[PDB]
């Protein structure tokens, strides 16, 4: 019926404490989604080109050239932390939980409303909105994951984080195949390097369509759609950070002489000369046993080529790295490769009363200390004569290939059988929750964007489209675009995301770091006088844990 | 400066050719563009490489490039073709280099 | 249709300064590299300067190098002229430099390039004398 | 040496030898190729 509501708005986070210290967390999110009709009812194949930018020698890092199928449909993506948890709930979770499991996910659409804009021809323009009770909203649910997976948080296009603000969906578009060549150059590179877009190789063409691969439900003003509960199987996400590096693994050396009076200069002394110490070292030609040369069980962290660009059929891409930098915690402005930087708009955290289109930005300096500090590690000759000379060492200050600004660490990879690393920490509120595992026979060990990875499947993507509202002059034989009555839709989206977490237990004398309100961040969690809201980034691994 | 002939002359309906020349190190690797210049007007791009014409340009124009030389062919002269023709390209010294022009004329 | 309109041409004294403008409409002005090209009375086309699509790099000819400057504001082009000399008297045009060239008739494949100007403005006359 | 590590059957003109059925446990082999590289993963940019 038109006058009977088909659902209830619900945005309450529930905690239900189970046996053995586990907590059943239910995050109900509810939004009002506004949807305009598509620009055109037809699928487009658009080749986006920015050769003007890359035509300038040395700008190869600014390539946006690609090919995309632009579709008339719109994607309703809720794969972002902010959509589910308000700052207080996240504070509770990070301060008192230790591990997080993704349990279930369900979503539904109700109170579908379709309206048409009749723009009067009156000399002073005016427009009246009318309820078209017969219009239909097409809802498609890719339950079988037939369509390409296109997470929205990567582009900051998920639903809004404010329950009391209407949100808009994102027009769905998926990459089409293409070939590209961008020979790197630098300021001073003579001529124009080879920069060509070869087009689409026929063997790799895929042209998906929702109308052909997904059943489509037509919802009038009195209808509702529910996706049913989806159950995850993702690995647990740890809410604790590791501080121990190789230098802090195992039994420390025995201090034969200990300080006698408190002070900043009263250090402990091992006493025994370095060459006469007792231990085990992987270096078989030196008797010097040191805190640096001692044998650790394995390697915590791996050095990777940083700011290295790799070319493939589609052009250049930046090599990802799964660890943060060392010493970047001192200042966010001193961040470097590996620290994820998020840019977001007024829907996703930026002060809602800000003027201008400049996105709000922040670099997330993770609390885990498993990264690398390239200025430190060096290489020296096998003879290990000490002190080393210029001919027997390769310091980070040394050039490679004659380039004064590029040193050896830029092309150094220490990933090996002994490498150990942690999963990506959650980022609030702009961070993604789950991601799909790759279809490759051999699959990546971890993803750099989401902490939870679907082993089998992720929930089907939800697509919404205002059904065509034809005028009486329609003619399919006309090459011109279809004439449509201006129409839009407002519908309420309600989702339930269920987590399971473990409550932390104190295991040390000293307290641990905790998220708290303070005089500096006070006014970042309350509205301004003109209704301005914001959601600042919050750290998710404040509690430490021992690695070995 | 690219080399060009000062002028040419021909009868109506004749298919004619004009040439622009320069060092292969600059006219060779870079593309070449041909523009028309009528009295009381700014240069109008007539040929933009790959024998492709801008929209609104008569199909009579054609162009080709070989090493030091670039050739522009007109398939049948018309009274409105009496005008200056200008070749341009990029130069590996990071410059934009034009020719001296050629005043096409009709007998 | 693409529209480029120049302005600012006027009589000026030698050794002074001036600002020429090139307004653009009907196309994505920010997606195209732009160029200033001058022609003296009855002389051939002479390249004055050029600027990329983001202002990262600008290039000049030796004659105006160190004297003039070029800038853009996503809506129009500007040429700042300093140390004007008698020979500078000429008509200036703003043209889009064709940054892409397709290599087939339907032009499914395209390549980067330089040295071809696609669209031109109207042009403006600058006279420097007493 | 085969004579020391493997039983040996002597087959005359009227004899035959069968190895019996062996059952594999290998992972499946995909008969489809992947075209997407890093530049073609995820949601493309919105073309305004």
């Amino acid at each position: 019926g038109v006058g009977i509501s088909t659902g209830t708005f619900n945005n309450q986070t529930e905690f239900k404490f189970l046996e053995n210290g586990w907590v059943y967390i239910t995050a109900n999110s509810s939004r009002l989604v506004h949807l305009n009709m598509p620009e055109s009812e037809n699928y487009r194949r658009v080749v986006v080109n920015n050769l003007d930018k890359t035509a300038v020698n040395g700008n190869m890092a600014l390539d946006d050239t690609h090919a995309e199928i632009v579709t008339p449909w719109s994607l309703v993506d809720a794969n972002a932390w902010g959509v589910w948890f308000n700052p207080g709930d996240w504070q509770l979770i990070v301060n008192t939980m230790s591990e997080l499991h993704l349990v279930s996910f369900e979503q539904e659409i109700f109170n579908v409303v379709l309206k048409t804009v009749s723009e009067s021809a009156t000399q002073p323009p005016t427009k009246v909105y009318n309820n078209d009770l017969t219009a239909s909203l097409m809802v498609a649910l890719d339950s079988n994951n037939t369509m390409p997976f296109t997470p929205a948080a990567m582009r900051s296009e998920t639903l809004g984080f404010y329950p009391w603000k209407p949100t808009i969906p994102t027009p769905w578009r998926y990459y089409f195949q293409w070939d590209r060549t961008l020979i790197p150059s630098h300021t001073g590179t003579s001529g124009t390097p080879t920069n060509i877009y070869h087009g689409t190789d026929p063997d790799d063409v895929q042209f998906y369509t929702i109308e052909n691969s997904v059943p489509v439900h037509l919802l009038r003003t009195g209808d509702e759609f529910a996706t049913g509960t989806f159950f995850f199987d993702c690995k647990p996400c740890r809410l604790t950070h590791t501080w121990q590096t190789n230098r802090a693994l195992g039994l420390p050396p025995f201090l034969n002489s200990l300080p006698q009076s408190e002070g900043g200069t009263n250090f402990g002394y091992i006493g025994v000369q370095q060459d006469k110490r007792r231990g085990v070292t992987q270096m078989g030609n030196t008797n010097y046993i040191t805190e640096a040369t001692i044998m650790r069980p394995a390697e915590v962290g791996y050095s990777a080529p940083y700011y290295s660009f790799e070319a493939s059929t589609q052009g250049p891409f930046k090599t990802p790295i799964a660890a943060g930098r060392g010493g970047a915690q001192t200042d966010e402005n001193q961040a470097a490769d590996g620290d994820p930087r998020y840019a977001f708009g007024r829907q996703h955290g930026q002060k809602t009363t800000t003027t201008g289109e400049t996105p709000e930005r922040f670099t997330y300096i993770a609390h885990q200390d498993t990264g690398r500090y390239p200025e430190g590690d060096w290489i020296q000759n096998i003879n290990f004569n000490l002190p080393v000379t210029d001919d027997n060492v390769l310091l980070p200050t040394d050039p490679i290939g004659g380039k004064t600004g590029i040193n050896y660490t830029n092309i150094f990879n220490t990933y090996g059988p002994l490498t150990a690393l942690n999963n990506v920490p959650p980022v609030y509120p702009n961070g993604q929750i789950w991601d799909k595992e790759f279809d490759t026979d051999l699959k990546p060990r971890l993803h750099v964007n989401a902490p939870f990875v679907c082993q089998n499947n992720c929930p089907g993507q939800l697509f919404v489209k205002v059904a065509p509202n034809l005028t009486n002059q329609y003619d399919p034989d006309a090459s011109a675009n279809m004439s449509r009555i201006v129409t839009y839709s407002d519908f309420w989206w309600k989702g339930k995301l269920v987590f399971k977490a473990k409550l932390r237990a104190s295991h040390t004398w000293n307290p641990i770091q905790q998220m708290s309100i303070n005089v500096d961040n006070q006014f970042n969690y309350v509205p301004s006088n003109i209704g301005g809201m914001k959601i600042v980034y919050e750290k998710s691994q404040l509690a430490p844990r021992k690695l070995y | 400066v690219l080399t060009q002939k000062a002028s040419v002359s021909g009868s109506l309906g004749q298919t004619i050719t004009i040439s622009c020349t320069g060092t292969s190190s600059n006219i060779g690797h870079n593309n070449v563009g041909w523009y028309q210049q009528l009295p009381g007007r700014g240069p109008r791009t007539v040929v933009s490489g790959t024998n492709s014409r801008p929209s609104g340009v008569s199909d009579r124009f054609s162009a080709s490039k070989s090493g030091n030389t670039a050739t522009l062919t007109i398939s049948g002269l018309r009274a409105d073709d009496e005008a200056d023709y200008y070749c341009s390209t990029w130069d590996d010294s990071l410059n934009v280099v034009f020719g001296g022009g050629t005043h096409l004329t009709v007998l | 249709e693409v529209q480029l309109v120049e302005s600012g041409g006027d009589l000026v004294k030698p050794g002074g300064s001036l600002r020429l403008s090139c307004e653009a409409s009907g196309f994505t002005f920010s997606n195209y590299h732009m160029a200033w090209v001058r022609q003296a009375p009855g002389k051939g086309l002479q390249w004055v300067a050029n600027i990329d699509s983001g202002g990262f790099t600008t290039n000049y000819v030796d004659a105006v190098r160190g004297r003039f400057t070029v800038s853009r504001d996503n809506g129009a082009l500007y040429l700042q002229m300093n140390g004007l000399r008698v020979e500078d008297t000429a008509v200036y045009y703003c043209a889009t430099m064709k940054t892409t060239y397709c290599i087939d008739e339907n032009c499914n494949s395209f390549q980067a390039g330089r040295g071809v100007f696609d669209n031109w403005g109207q042009g403006t006359l600058v006279t420097v004398s007493s």
